[PDB]
C-alpha cells in the first residue's frame, strides 16, 4: 500500500489506484479483460447511475484502463474535491455487486466490442502474437476476452478476491498533496482490503527464440519481429526504438512503428512493417533484417533517445535513467517473426 | 499559472512551470489558412512539411532537439522541443531554418520528395477520415467564398500545382515579424529566453505587414456527399456560432457541454445527465455524437458532429436533437446549467494543463496574437461560474431560435431530410 | 400499484403480530378462492406484463424458471379451453406458490425510481 | 408468397380476418364484436331500401 | 492423353476426367478452388440450365470435386447414353464462357459457402495447418478461396489454360468398352485441346519438421500430429494407420481419426485427437506421442491393412501394393504439431 | 421516434400526407388529385345541408 503523491499549483489533480491484475497475472483467458470491464459497474451503496451523476455535477471523471501487467483505477477532477474520488476508487475494490444481469447486459457487449475493433487492426493481431511465441504462457496470455474458454461470473468474483488486495496494488496521485492523501487513503476502505500476497514475481520470464507464426488476414499486410530483453540490456534497446524510429535512420521511411516494452522483470522490443500490398512489405523487412545483422549506433541519438523518453510526464517512476550514457553499440541475434495479411507472399524466417 | 509577456523588437511570450523535465521553444504566425488563396491553398501545410523533412528533421535530431508544427486557420506554428538545459540550442535551430536555411530546404529534391508526400498525405485523408472530412466540408460550405472556407491540408489541386515561388511569396509575406510571436513554455524562465533572444539583433524584413481582404461570413447551406458504397452515416450541423473575444465565447461553450458528447458502446457515456439520450437510446439512433463551440478571429460555428448505422431512422436523430436544442431559448433547467459548469471547467483544464508544452506553445502563441494576452485559467472559471440561465436564453434566442444552419455529410445518407425540414426544425409553434 | 408499495403494507402488516394474525388467514382463504392453483399457475404467472418494469424483469430471470414459466402458461391456456380443471395432483402446492419473479421487478423499479430522483434534482447554491 | 399475402386489399384481408393470430383460449364472450358488425349491416341494407319508400 | 477403362454387366456407367489443377498447383490463393465451383457452369453453346435439364431427361448428373493435387469432372448416368456425357465434358474443358456475372451470382457464393463449412469444423483446420507447415509453399497452399489476395475473372481463366490441356489430364471410365471411349474422346474436342505441358514433377516436396503452430477456436479442442512420408516408406505408415484406427491397437478408442495421404511424389500421415474439453485432449495425445516414441508393430494387422486397402474399389490404380508384407516395426522420429481450440489448455511440441 | 411515427392513427397520415417521398420533378398536373379529393368533400357537405330541406 504505497501511497505517492506531488503537489502543484494547478486546478486539475487526478488520482489513480494502479493495481497487478492485467493480462499478465489472467487465471483463465480474458478474466482480466472483463473484470476491467465490470469496474464502475454498480457497487453495494452506489449504482453506476449515481455515480455518474454525482461526478458530473462535482466535475470528474473515471476510468478503467488494462495493460499486460495492470488494471489502473483512474479518476480526473477538480482539485478540492479529493475525498469523493477516494472513496469512490475505494467503493469499487471493496464492494463491487457483480449482479448476473450487468454482465449480460453491460460487461459481455463492452468487451465484445473491444475484441471487435482489435481484430480489425493487424499490427495488435501481431503484437498479441509476437508477446504469445516469445512468453509462451506468462506475458504471453491473451490480453481480450474472446470467449475460446468459460468464464462466469463466479471466475470473475475469485480474480478480484485475488487481484483487489493491499499487497497487490498502489495508489498514486497527481497534483495531490501526499499529506492529506495518505490520510484519506487509511480514512477510506483502501485499509480495510485484506491485504493478501503480491504477484509481481522478480524471475525473469522463460522466454523462447527463433519461432515464428503465420496467420491469414483481409486487409494491410504486416510483417514483424519481436526480441526478449534482459533486465539491464533494455537500456541500449530504447535508444534503437528511438533511432528506427527517427530522421537519423535511413530506414526510418521503411518502417511503421517500433517500441519497446518496459515491465518490472524484463522486457520486449517490437518492430512493424505494414503496407496495402504484400510486395513492399516483403522488402521493406528483408532490408531491416539484413541491415541490422550487420548492425551500428555510435550513439548519435543518445541525447534524442533521452529527450523522447523524459516527454513522458506521467511515467515519472520509470527505471533506469542513465543507463542510456553508456552502450553504443547494436547488433542483431536470435528473434522471432510473424507474418499477418497476404501470407503466400511474405518473407519466411528462414530467407530474412 | 503565470501569463509573462513583453516586446522589445520581437513580442516574447512565456509562461514558465517549474516542474516539467521539458522545454519548447519556437515561433507562431498570426496567418494561417484563412490567409491564402482557393489556387495557393495547402503552401502552409507544405511549409510544415519541409521543416519536418528528414534532412532538416536529422540536423536537430542528433543535437537531440524534437520537431513538432501544427497549421490551423487563423495562425501557424514551428516547435522545437528540448531538454531544460538546451534551452539555448533551439533558438539556434530555430533561427538557422527561418533565415540561414530559408533556401536550403527549397531544393529541387527535397520539394519533389515533400511534395509527394503530402499528396497522399491529403488524398488519404479524403479517402478514409470521413468525419474530419465531412467537418472540414462543413467550414467549407458555411464560410464558402470566404477565408474560413479554405480546408487547412489544402485540396488536391492546388496542391499538385504548387511550385518552390509560391511558398516563397507566401513566406515573404507572412512569416514577418508584426504577424510573429516567440513562444517558450516548459520550464524556462521569461527572463531567461528574452536575454538569448535580445542577444542577436537583424530585423529581417521589419516594417512590413502581410496583405488585407474580406470579413468572413457565414450563409445558410449544405453540401452532401453521398456514398452509398460506406456502412454509415457522417454528418455535422451548426449555426454562426461566437469568434474568440465575444462577449460569450463562454454562454456558448457552456451551451454545447450541456447536449456534450457521446459513445453508445461505453457504459458510462449512456448514463450521463443528458435528456438527449433517453430518446436516442430506444431504438439506438446513432453510434456517437459530439457538440462544439469552435470560435475564430472573425466568427465561429455552433453545432454537433454525429456518425450513425442506423441509415433508415436518420430524420428522428436530427429531430430529437434540433428539439432538444429548442430548449434551450426556452426551457433549460438551472440544473443543467450546473452540470454544464463543471464539466466545462474539467474539459478546459485538462486543456489548458496536460503534461505536453507543445500544446501550451501553441495556445499560447495563439491567445496572444489574437487578443494580445492570455487570459488565465483562474480568471476563466469565475466567468464560467458567473453564467445564468438568463444568459443561455438569451444567447439560444440570438444564435439558435429560426437561424440559418449549414449542413454537411457524407455516406448513406438518403434518409436525411431536405435543408427546409432540418431547417423548420429550429422552432416551435406556439399560440 | 407499484410491487414497492404493495410490500410496504404487506410487509408493514406481516411484522405486526396484532394484524399478522388477524388478516393472513383471511388472505390464504382469498387464494385458495381464486382458485388459479388449479390452472396450474403460481401468482406471479399472473401478473400483467405489458410494460417496461416486468419486460425488464422476465428478461432478468434466469433460463429455467422461464422454460418453466412458459409451460405452465401453455398448459393453463389448453386446460381452460377445455373447461376442466387439471387433476388435483397436478394442482401447484402452497410451498410451491413462491414471489419468484417478485425480486426482479422490486429491483428495477428502484433502479427505476432513481433514475426519475436523478433526471430532476434540484440544486441549492 | 401466397397471393392472398401479397395482393394489396387480400392482405388486409388476410392480415384481419385469415391469419391473425388469436389467443386459444378465447370463450364466447369474445363472439359479440362480429354480432356488433352484423348488427351494423343488417341496420344500413334495411334502412336504405325503406329510405326509397319514405317521405 | 491416357484413356483408361473397364467393362461389365451394370447399367450404371461412370466417365470422368482426372486432371493435376489441385491447390498443390495454384497459381494464387484459392483459385483452384473458384475453378471447380467455375466447372458446369455456361458453355459458348450449352448453357448450365439446358445442360441440367437435358441430362435429366437422359438420366445422368454432373459434379467436380477439388483434391489437393487434382480437379475431378465426374458423370454418372446409364451405360447406352456414352457419347453425351464425353461431349459434355468435352465442352467444359474446351468453352466456358466465363461470364462477369456467373462469377457474382454463382461461382462466388457457392465458394463463399464451402469456406464457411469448412471454417467450422475443426479437425479440417488442423489438416490445412499440418500442410502449411509441413510443405510450406507446394501442397501446403490454400485448399479453399478465402479472399486474402485478389482474384479476377481473368486470373481464373489464365489458370484454366494452364491446367486443361491434353499433357496435363486423364480420361477414365468405369463400366465403359474401351473401344467406344477412346474412339468418342478422339472424335470429340479432347484432341482439339492444346496439349501443354503435365506439372506432375517426381522431385519430393522439400518438407520441413519439428514445426507447430496454434490456432483459438470456438468449440471442440484438436490436436493433431504431421509426418512427412517418403516414397517408398508409404506403405509401412499405411498399416500403422489402420492399426491405429482398429480393434488392435489398445490407443484406438483415445484418437479420433489417422490416416495416410497418397500422393505421386510421397505423402503425409495424420493423426486426430477430439474432444469438447481440453484436459481429454491435452491426457489422449500426450499418451500417443509417449507409446509411439517407444514404438512397436509385428504386423498383425498386415491383413488387416490389405483387407481396408482394397475396399476402395475407386482406387484399381494405387500405387505400391505389396510392399506390406515387408516391413513391420515402427519407431517415431521428428514430426510436427498443431493446437486448435482451447490454446491456453492445450500441450505444446516440447512436453510430447 | 417522433409521435407522428408511432401512433397508430397519425403514422398512416405521416406515410400519406407528410413523409410520402414524391419524385422532384412532377408538375402542377399531378396537382389534379388532391383536387379531386376537395370536389367530392364540396358535393357532400352542400349536399348533406340541402337534403335537411329537400322531399
Ligand atoms: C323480454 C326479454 C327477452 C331477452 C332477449 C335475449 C337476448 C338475445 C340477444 C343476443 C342473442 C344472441 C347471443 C348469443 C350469445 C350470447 C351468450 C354468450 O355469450 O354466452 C357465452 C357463455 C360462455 O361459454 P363458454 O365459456 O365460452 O363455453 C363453453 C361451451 O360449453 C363450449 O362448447 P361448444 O362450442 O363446443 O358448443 C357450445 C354451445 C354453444 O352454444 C351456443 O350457441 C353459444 C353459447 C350460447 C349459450 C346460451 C345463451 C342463452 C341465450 C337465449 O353449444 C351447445 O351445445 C350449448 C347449447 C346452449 C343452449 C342455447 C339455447 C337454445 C335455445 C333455443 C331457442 O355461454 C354460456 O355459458 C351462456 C351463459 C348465459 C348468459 C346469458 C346472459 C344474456 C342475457
Ligand atoms: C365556358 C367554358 C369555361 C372553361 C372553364 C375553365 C376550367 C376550370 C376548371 C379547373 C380550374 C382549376 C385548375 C387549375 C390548374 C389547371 C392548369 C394546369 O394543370 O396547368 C399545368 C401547366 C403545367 O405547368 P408546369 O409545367 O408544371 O409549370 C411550370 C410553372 O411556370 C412553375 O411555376 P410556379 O410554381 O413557380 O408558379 C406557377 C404558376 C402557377 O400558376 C398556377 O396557378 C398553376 C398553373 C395554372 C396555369 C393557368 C391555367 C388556366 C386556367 C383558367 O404561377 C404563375 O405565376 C403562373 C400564372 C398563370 C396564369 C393563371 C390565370 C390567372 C387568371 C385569373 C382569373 O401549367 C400551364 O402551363 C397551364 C397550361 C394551360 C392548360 C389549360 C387547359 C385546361 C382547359
Ligand atoms: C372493388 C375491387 C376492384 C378490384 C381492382 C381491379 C384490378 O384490376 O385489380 C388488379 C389486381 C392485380 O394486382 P396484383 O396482382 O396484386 O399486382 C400485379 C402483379 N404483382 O387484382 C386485384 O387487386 C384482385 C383483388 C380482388 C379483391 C377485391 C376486393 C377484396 C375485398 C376487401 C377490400 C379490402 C380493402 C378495404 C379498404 C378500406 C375500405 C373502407
Ligand atoms: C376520432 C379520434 C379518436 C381518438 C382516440 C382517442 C384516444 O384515447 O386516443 C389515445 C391515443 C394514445 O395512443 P398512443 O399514445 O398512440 O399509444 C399509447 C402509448 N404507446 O392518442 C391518439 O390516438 C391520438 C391520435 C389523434 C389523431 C386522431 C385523428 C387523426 C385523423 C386521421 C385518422 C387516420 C385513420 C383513418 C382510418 C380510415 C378512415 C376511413
Ligand atoms: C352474413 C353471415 C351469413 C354467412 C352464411 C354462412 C355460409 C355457410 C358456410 C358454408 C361452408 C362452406 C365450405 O365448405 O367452405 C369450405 C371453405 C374451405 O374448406 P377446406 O378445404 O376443407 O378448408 O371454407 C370457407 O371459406 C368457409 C367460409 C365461411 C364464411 C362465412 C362467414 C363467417 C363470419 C361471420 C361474420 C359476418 C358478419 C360480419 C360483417
Ligand atoms: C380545405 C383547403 C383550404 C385550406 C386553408 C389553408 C390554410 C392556410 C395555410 C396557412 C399557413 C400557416 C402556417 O404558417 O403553418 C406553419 C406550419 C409549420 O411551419 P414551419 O415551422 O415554418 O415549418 O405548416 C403547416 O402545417 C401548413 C399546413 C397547411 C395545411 C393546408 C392544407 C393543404 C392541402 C390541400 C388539399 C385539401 C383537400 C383534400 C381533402
Ligand atoms: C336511410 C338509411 C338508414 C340507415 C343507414 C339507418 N336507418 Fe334507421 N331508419 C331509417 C328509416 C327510413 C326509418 C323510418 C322507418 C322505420 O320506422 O323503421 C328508420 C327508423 C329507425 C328507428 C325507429 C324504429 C321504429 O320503431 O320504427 C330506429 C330506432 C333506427 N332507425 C335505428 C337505426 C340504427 C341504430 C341504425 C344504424 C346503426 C340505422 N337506423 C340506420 C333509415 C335508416
Ligand atoms: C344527400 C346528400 C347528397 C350527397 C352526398 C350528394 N348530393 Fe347531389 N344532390 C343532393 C340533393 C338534395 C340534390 C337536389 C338539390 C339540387 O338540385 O342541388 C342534389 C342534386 C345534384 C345534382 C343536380 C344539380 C342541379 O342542377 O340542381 C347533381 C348533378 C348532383 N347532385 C351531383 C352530386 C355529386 C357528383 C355528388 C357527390 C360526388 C353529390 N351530388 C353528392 C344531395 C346530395
Ligand atoms: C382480434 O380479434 C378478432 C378480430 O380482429 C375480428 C376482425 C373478428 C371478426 C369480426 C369482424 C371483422 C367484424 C367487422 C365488421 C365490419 C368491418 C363492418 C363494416 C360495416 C359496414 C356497414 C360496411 C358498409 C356497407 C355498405 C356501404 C353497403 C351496404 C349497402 C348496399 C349493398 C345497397 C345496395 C343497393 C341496391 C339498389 C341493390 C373476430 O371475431 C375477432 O375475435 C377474436
Ligand atoms: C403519391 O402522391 C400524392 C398523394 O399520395 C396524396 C395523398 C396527395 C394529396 C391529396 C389527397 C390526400 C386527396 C385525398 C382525399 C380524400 C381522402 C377524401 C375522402 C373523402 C371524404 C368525402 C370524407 C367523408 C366525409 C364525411 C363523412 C363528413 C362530411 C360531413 C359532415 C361534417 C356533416 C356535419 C353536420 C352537421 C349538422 C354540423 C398528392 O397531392 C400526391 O401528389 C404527388
Amino acid at each position: 500500500l504505497t501511497v505517492s503523491a506531488r503537489d502543484a499549483p494547478t486546478k486539475i489533480s487526478t488520482l489513480a489506484v494502479k493495481v497487478h491484475g492485467g493480462s499478465r497475472y489472467a487465471t483463465k483467458d480474458g478474466v482480466a479483460h472483463l473484470l476491467n470491464r465490470f469496474n464502475f459497474q454498480n457497487t453495494n451503496t452506489r449504482s453506476a447511475l449515481k455515480l455518474v451523476r454525482e461526478s458530473e455535477l462535482l466535475g470528474g471523471t473515471f476510468k478503467s484502463t488494462l495493460d499486460r501487467e495492470y488494471i489502473t483505477l483512474k479518476a480526473t477532477f477538480l482539485k478540492d474535491d479529493l475525498p469523493y474520488y477516494v472513496n469512490a476508487l475505494a467503493d469499487v475494490l471493496y464492494k463491487t455487486a457483480f449482479k448476473p444481469h450487468e454482465l449480460t447486459e453491460s460487461v459481455l457487449p463492452a468487451a465484445r466490442y473491444d475484441y471487435a475493433v482489435a481484430e480489425q487492426c493487424p499490427v495488435k493481431s501481431a503484437e498479441d502474437q509476437l508477446y504469445a511465441i516469445t512468453f509462451r504462457k506468462g506475458l504471453g496470455n491473451p490480453l481480450l476476452y474472446d470467449g475460446v474458454e468459460r468464464v462466469s461470473l463466479q471466475d470473475i468474483k475469485d480474480f478480484a478476491d485475488k487481484v483487489y488486495t493491499k499487497e497487490n496494488l498502489e495508489v498514486s496521485g497527481e497534483n495531490v498533496v501526499e499529506a492529506d492523501l495518505k490520510r484519506f487513503v487509511d480514512e477510506s476502505l483502501l485499509s480495510t482490503l485484506p491485504a493478501g500476497k503480491s504477484l509481481v514475481s522478480k524471475s525473469e520470464p522463460k522466454f523462447f527464440l527463433g519461432e515464428e507464426n503465420r496467420v491469414r488476414f483481409i486487409g494491410d499486410s504486416v510483417a514483424a519481429i519481436g526480441i526478449p530483453v534482459n533486465k539491464a540490456s533494455l537500456a541500449q534497446y530504447e535508444v534503437l526504438a528511438n533511432y528506427l524510429t527517427s530522421a537519423l535512420s535511413e530506414l526510418s521511411g521503411l518502417i511503421s512503428s517500433a517500441k519497446l516494452d518496459k515491465f518490472t522483470d524484463g522486457g520486449l522490443f517490437t518492430l512493424f512493417v505494414r503496407d496495402q500490398d504484400s510486395a513492399v512489405v516483403s522488402s521493406n523487412i528483408k532490408k531491416i533484417v539484413a541491415d541490422l545483422k550487420k548492425g551500428k549506433d555510435l550513439s548519435p541519438a543518445i541525447n534524442y533517445t533521452k529527450l523522447k523518453n523524459a516527454v513522458q510526464n506521467e511515467s515519472v517512476s520509470s527505471p533506469i535513467e542513465l543507463n542510456f550514457d553508456a552502450v553504443k553499440d547494436f547488433k542483431l541475434g536470435k528473434f522471432n517473426y510473424v507474418a499477418v495479411g497476404d501470407v503466400s507472399n511474405l518473407p519466411y524466417l528462414d530467407e530474412l | 499559472a503565470e501569463v509573462t509577456q513583453l516586446s522589445n523588437g520581437i513580442v516574447v511570450a512565456t509562461e514558465h512551470n517549474p516542474s516539467a523535465h521539458t522545454a519548447s521553444v519556437g515561433v507562431v504566425f498570426g496567418s494561417g489558412a484563412a490567409n491564402e488563396n482557393p489556387y495557393n491553398n495547402g503552401v502552409s501545410n507544405l511549409w510544415k512539411n519541409i521543416f519536418l523533412s528528414k534532412e532538416n528533421s536529422a540536423v536537430a535530431a542528433k543535437e537531440g532537439l524534437a520537431l513538432s508544427s501544427n497549421i490551423s486557420r487563423d495562425f501557424q506554428s514551428y516547435i522545437v522541443s528540448s531538454l531544460p538545459g538546451s534551452t539555448d540550442k533551439s533558438l539556434d535551430f530555430l533561427n538557422q531554418s527561418f533565415i540561414q536555411q530559408k533556401a536550403n530546404l527549397l531544393s529541387s529534391s527535397n520539394f519533389e520528395a515533400t511534395k509527394k508526400s503530402v499528396l497522399k498525405q491529403v488524398q488519404d485523408f479524403e479517402d478514409n477520415d470521413h468525419p474530419n472530412r465531412v467537418l472540414e466540408h462543413l467550414h467549407s460550405t458555411a464560410f464558402q467564398n470566404t477565408p474560413l472556407s479554405l480546408p487547412t491540408r489544402g485540396t488536391l489541386e492546388s496542391l499538385e500545382n504548387l511550385v518552390v515561388a509560391d511558398l516563397e511569396s507566401f513566406a515573404n509575406n507572412h512569416f514577418l515579424n508584426s504577424n510573429a510571436v516567440v513562444v517558450g513554455t516548459g520550464n524556462i524562465k521569461h527572463e531567461d529566453l528574452v536575454n538569448s533572444i535580445e542577444s542577436k539583433n537583424l530585423s529581417l524584413q521589419t516594417g512590413t505587414k502581410p496583405v488585407l481582404k474580406k470579413k468572413a461570413a457565414f450563409l445558410g447551406s449544405e453540401v452532401r456527399l453521398r456514398d452509398d458504397t460506406l456502412p454509415k452515416a457522417w454528418i455535422s450541423l451548426a449555426v454562426e456560432g461566437e469568434p474568440v473575444n465575444s462577449p460569450n465565447y463562454f454562454v456558448a461553450k457552456l451551451a454545447a457541454q450541456i447536449f456534450g458528447s457521446y459513445n453508445a458502446f461505453e457504459p458510462a457515456s449512456r448514463l450521463q445527465g443528458i435528456k438527449l439520450l433517453d430518446n436516442i437510446q430506444e431504438y439506438q439512433l446513432c453510434d456517437n455524437f459530439n457538440h462544439f463551440s469552435l470560435s475564430y478571429k472573425d466568427s465561429g460555428l455552433w453545432g454537433f458532429s454525429t456518425a450513425t448505422r442506423n441509415v433508415t431512422m436518420i430524420d428522428d436523430l436530427i429531430h430529437f436533437t434540433l428539439k432538444q436544442w429548442n430548449r434551450l431559448t426556452i426551457s433549460v433547467t438551472d440544473t443543467e446549467v450546473e452540470r454544464a459548469k463543471s464539466l466545462l471547467k474539467l474539459q478546459l483544464g485538462q486543456l489548458y494543463e496536460s503534461g505536453n508544452p507543445v500544446n501550451d506553445a501553441n495556445l499560447l502563441g495563439a491567445e496572444v496574437l489574437i487578443k494580445g494576452s492570455k487570459l488565465s485559467l483562474g480568471e476563466a472559471f469565475k466567468k464560467i461560474d458567473a453564467i445564468t440561465v438568463k444568459d443561455v436564453k438569451a444567447w439560444a434566442g440570438k444564435r439558435l431560435w429560426d437561424q440559418d444552419i449549414a449542413i454537411a455529410g457524407t455516406g448513406q445518407i438518403e434518409g436525411l431530410l431536405d435543408y427546409m425540414r432540418i431547417r423548420s426544425d429550429m422552432s416551435m409553434m406556439r399560440w | 400499484q407499484s410491487f414497492t408499495s404493495i410490500a410496504r403494507i404487506g410487509d408493514y402488516i406481516l411484522k405486526s403480530p396484532v394484524l399478522s394474525k388477524l388478516c393472513v388467514p383471511v388472505a390464504n382463504q382469498f387464494i385458495n378462492l381464486a382458485g388459479y392453483k388449479k390452472l396450474g399457475l403460481k401468482f406471479d404467472d399472473l401478473i400483467a406484463e405489458e410494460n417496461p418494469i416486468m419486460q425488464t424483469a422476465l428478461r432478468r430471470l434466469p433460463e429455467d424458471e422461464s422454460y418453466a414459466r412458459a409451460y405452465r402458461i401453455i398448459r393453463a391456456h389448453q386446460t381452460e379451453l377445455t373447461h376442466h380443471l387439471l387433476p388435483r395432483n397436478e394442482w401447484i402446492k402452497a410451498q410451491e406458490d413462491v414471489p419468484y419473479l417478485l425480486p426482479y421487478i422490486l429491483e428495477a423499479e428502484a433502479a427505476a425510481k432513481e433514475k426519475d430522483e436523478l433526471d430532476n434534482i434540484e440544486v441549492s447554491k | 408468397m401466397a397471393f392472398r399475402k401479397s395482393n394489396v386489399y387480400l392482405s388486409l384481408v388476410n392480415s384481419y380476418i385469415i391469419d391473425s393470430p388469436q389467443p386459444s383460449s378465447i370463450n364466447y364472450w369474445w363472439n359479440m364484436g362480429s354480432l356488433l358488425g352484423l348488427c351494423l349491416v343488417i341496420q344500413i341494407v334495411t334502412g336504405i331500401f325503406m329510405a326509397m319508400h319514405y317521405s
